[PDB]
């Protein structure tokens, strides 16, 4: 059938951020053969070293968001999974307890486990991102100490 | 690069009976919108919010509860790690305000010591079906030193200045 307003809310996010990526990736470049070209100028020299700075605390944010963007994709997909997991879940549910079969308790049980599952997986994927943070705002303050 | 990042992360919890409308008041805090059918929750989800107070961005991670007992047991596991949590129960329905004394030693007995508490009377929008007296509902409020607001996820009452209030709670109290 036709894609529902949630699922394409979902798409839309993982769509951008690819386009996030890719903007990341380009200027990840862009300041590499641009760091070949400062590199080259050397061998003002004194303030060109701190355009030179300049730059790597640029190309650091970028590494910085491109691991949050790479998360980011991880994150939809598992909300995808869960969607589905979730509908399945309740199509079982429904049911009448009357015609529930020892199969139909197992996979209904299964299917629960399952989906907590991914639910303990998208919780990991917060506390990763709050570990990098606790490390970025370390390096940033002996960076700038 | 534009997209900033968020700069502290706050874990919330919304507890209450099933059918108060806690997903309700969460989806129009996250999504701005409201759908009637309800859908009871199963086991426990969360969503994310970021929002900028005190010229910090905040990501708030809010834990969503099921109300029905069967998964009541799993709730309790989550009580812990809660720096805030939302008490919620419904103006038109009596048994859920009364259970509010047996949900906040659910609190007490498991929740951090310095966590922060709030009770959320909602679907404050119903008027001709309304049991709970606002007034009862800063009785009770009071007598526990926490705070209190009737909130609405149909007519979005005081939900988004519901949640900013329970993190800059939060926030307060760091130091
Ligand atoms: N008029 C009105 N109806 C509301 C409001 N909030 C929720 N409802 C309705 O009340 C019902 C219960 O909402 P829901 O959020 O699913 O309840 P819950 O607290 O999540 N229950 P559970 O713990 O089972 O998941 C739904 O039919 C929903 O549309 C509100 O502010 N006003
Ligand atoms: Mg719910």
């Amino acid at each position: 059938g036709h894609m529902k307003q949630e699922e394409l809310k979902r798409l839309y996010k993982a769509q951008a951020i690819q386009r996030q990526l890719e903007e990341v990736e380009e200027r990840q470049r862009a300041s590499e053969i641009q760091g070949v070209r400062l590199e080259k100028a050397l061998r003002d020299e004194a303030q060109l070293l701190q355009e030179w700075f300049k730059l790597v605390l640029e190309k650091n944010k970028l590494m910085r968001y491109e691991s949050e963007l790479l998360i980011m994709a991880q994150e939809l997909e598992l909300e995808d999974h869960q969607s589905r997991l979730e509908q399945k879940l309740r199509e079982k549910m429904l049911k009448e307890e009357s015609q529930k079969d020892e199969k139909d308790l197992n996979e209904e049980q299964e299917v629960f486990t399952e989906l907590m599952q991914v639910i303990e997986q998208r919780d990991k994927l917060v506390d990763s991102l709050e570990e990098q943070r606790i490390r970025e705002k370390a390096e940033d303050q002996h960076f700038e100490s | 690069m534009a997209k900033k990042t968020y700069d502290l992360l706050f874990k919330l919890l919304l507890i209450g009976d099933s059918g108060v409308g806690k997903t309700c008041v969460l989806f129009r805090f996250s999504d701005d919108a409201f759908n009637t059918t309800f859908i009871s929750t199963i086991g426990i989800d969360f969503k994310i919010k970021t929002v900028e107070l005190q010229g910090k961005k905040i990501k708030l991670q809010i834990w969503d509860t099921a109300g029905q007992e069967r998964f009541h047991t799993i709730t309790t596991s989550y009580y812990r790690g809660a720096m805030g949590i939302m008490l919620v129960y419904d103006i038109t329905n009596g048994k859920s305000f009364e259970n509010i004394s047996k949900w906040l030693r659910n609190i007490d007995e498991h929740a951090n010591e310095d966590v922060e508490r709030m009770l959320l009377g909602n679907k404050c929008d119903m008027d001709d079906k309304r049991v709970v007296p606002k007034g009862k509902g800063e009785q009770i409020a009071r007598e526990h030193g926490i705070r209190f607001f009737e909130t609405s996820a149909k007519a979005n009452i005081n939900i988004e200045k519901a949640f900013l209030t329970l993190a800059e709670d939060i926030l307060r109290k760091t130091p």
